[PDB]
């Protein structure tokens, strides 16, 4: 269960594409890098919808090949939100395992192993400070056959170091669908 | 303005 990073565009683009709406980029892969000219983060897709959080993305549309793709949905009290994936964009599967043995994937391509410990929440195994974990909202917490368990939230912290993850799990996903 | 795609996370 590897991961690795690719950069779409620079800072320029990214201001331009957010003013325009219009994004002729090739998509690919299932965890989008995203951003805003202030704030990055991620989107996961996830049975043809690029879902992330709501204290990053707004109600702000996405850019998109034939335009700004408009929300499908909007949970405030979630904190999530959702867009058509764009053309291009791979999807992921909900899990139906039931496997306790979780996987954190961040900005940075790591492949961080969490233990779920409750519908919402999972341990981590190895405690990473915030900043590690700073700008990864929206990315996924995988099973070890890699399907989508949840989207990244929150980081369950004690003065600075994070011992556990708060995700938004696919079943509030497919409940909003 | 729109959230924009600017990278990938490439999974196994
Ligand atoms: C270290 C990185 C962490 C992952 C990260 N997340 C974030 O930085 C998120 C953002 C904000 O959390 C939320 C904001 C909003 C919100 C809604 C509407 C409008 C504005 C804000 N809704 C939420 C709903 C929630 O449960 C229902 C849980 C958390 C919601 C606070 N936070 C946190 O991670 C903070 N952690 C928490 O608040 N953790 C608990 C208490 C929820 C377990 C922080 C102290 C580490 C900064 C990021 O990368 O952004
Ligand atoms: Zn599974």
């Amino acid at each position: 269960i590897t991961a690795y990073s690719q950069q779409t565009r620079g800072l320029l683009g990214c201001i331009i594409t957010s003013l325009t709406g219009r994004d002729k980029n090739q998509v690919e892969g299932e965890v989008q890098v995203v951003s805003t000219a202030t704030q990055s983060f991620l989107a996961t897709c996830v049975n043809g919808v690029c879902w992330t959080v709501y204290h990053g993305a707004g109600s702000k549309t996405l850019a998109g090949p034939k335009g700004p793709i408009t929300q499908m949905y909007t949970n405030v009290d979630q904190d999530l939100v959702g867009w058509q994936a764009p053309p291009g964009a791979r999807s992921l599967t909900p899990c139906t395992c039931g496997s306790s043995d979780l996987y954190l994937v961040t900005r940075h391509a790591d492949v961080i192993p969490v233990r779920r410990r409750g519908d919402s929440r999972g341990s981590l195994l190895s405690p990473r400070p915030v900043s590690y974990l700073k700008g990864s909202s929206g990315g996924p917490l995988l099973c070890p056959s890699g399907h989508a368990v949840g989207i990244f939230r929150a980081a369950v912290c004690t003065r600075g170091v994070a011992k556990a993850v708060d995700f938004v799990p696919v079943e509030s996903m497919e409940t909003t669908m | 303005g729109s959230v924009v795609i600017v990278g990938r996370i490439i999974l196994s």
